[PDB]
């Protein structure tokens, strides 16, 4: 009873403990495998100070869990939800100014492919710019492995 | 002499619509031998009594 | 090819004109003598209804379209979560302004 | 209309659309993921703005 009663306080602690990280892992979606004064100073200065932070805490999300493969075989959270909230707020307000108004998501997708169709893969570089044969024998690398996987 | 699955020769290596003609190869390959494993995986799996 | 009623391939197949299932004709006798009716739809099923009558190209085409219109319905729905995921990023990218310059707001 | 080729051409022709619709889906595929990878950054850039926001705020009321 009072047994089954802790039981449900730390079953509402572990639901919002599941809840704790990144929606990023929480959609599961691909993480990089391997995390190895006018107006614009300050921006510029802090937009560099979110790429120092969001380095960091990726490589704290490879502190956590990496992969279960056979390969291998601060802040508290509502601050940072008030931080999301201003975000989303002035993000209305951006949009309203650079108008982008009526027009479509699917055009937008339009353009985010026809822009990054040109961006190539400069691997003397390491970079993308605006070569194919690192891309093809890589194609072919992936080919022979699920070729002999397939064979066995 | 296609499903060998081989880029662009000598005096195809420069020009890059070879290298498209390679896209196209080397793309179906990849998902030729994809798709495969997914079937035979899928029989092997369950097959057995259908045979 | 299988008889209507056990799952398992007819050795003599017979036909029921009425509904047109596929019947053992031992089985389909036993079935009828005791019922007088079609097991499966539940008309009335006589004696005398009943006739007795992969590698290939037809199975095989057969074959070659499924495995087309599985791929495609694949890619369907893969066409569609694209499209999620851009959608997504896409409003994303919409709000990708204010921490800019929220963050010159701070 | 189908080629005279009839089962030489006729292979070929099913054999190059056929592997055309395999590399249709080799691509489509690829930028799926592409853009999956783009929006797990994103919304890790998300997380960040947040936590800057958060920081610079902390800075700003102390």
């Amino acid at each position: 009873d009072v047994r089954a009663r802790k039981a449900r306080e730390e079953a509402e602690r572990r639901r919002i403990e599941e809840l704790k990280k990144s929606k990023a892992l929480q959609r599961q979606l691909p993480r990089p495998l391997n995390l190895d004064a006018s107006a614009e100073q300050l921006r510029d200065r802090a937009e560099e100070l979110v790429a120092a932070e969001m380095r960091g805490l990726l490589q704290h999300d490879a502190a956590k869990y990496p992969v279960k493969d056979g390969r291998d075989a601060e802040f508290e959270l509502e601050a940072l939800q008030s931080a999301a909230e201003l975000v989303d707020r002035e993000v209305a307000y951006l949009r309203s100014a650079w108008d982008h108004a009526k027009l479509s998501p699917d055009d937008y997708s339009e353009v985010w492919m026809s822009v990054h169709r040109d961006l190539i893969y400069l691997p003397s570089r390491q970079r993308y710019e605006r070569s194919l044969k690192s891309e093809f024998d890589n194609v072919r690398a992936d080919m022979e492995r699920e070729a002999k996987k397939a064979a066995k | 002499v296609r499903y060998r699955l081989e880029p662009p020769p000598q005096a195809r290596r420069g020009d890059v619509g070879a290298w498209k003609s390679s896209l196209d190869n080397a793309a179906a390959q990849l998902e030729h031998q994809h798709l495969r494993i997914l079937n035979q995986e899928l029989l092997l799996k369950y097959g057995d009594k259908a045979w | 090819m299988f008889c209507s009623i056990s799952g398992t391939v007819p050795e003599q197949g017979v036909v029921s004109t009425k509904s047109g299932h596929l019947f053992e004709k031992s089985l389909i006798e036993k079935y009828v003598r005791e019922t007088g009716k079609c097991p499966v739809t539940g008309e009335p099923l006589s004696t005398e209804d009943l006739l007795p009558l992969a590698t290939s190209i037809p199975g095989l085409l057969s074959l070659f379209h499924d495995e087309w219109d599985a791929n495609m319905l694949e890619l369907h729905n893969t066409r569609t979560q694209l499209h999620q995921t851009r959608q997504e990023l896409s409003h994303a990218l919409y709000q990708h302004d204010a921490a800019t310059r929220v963050i010159a707001r701070l």
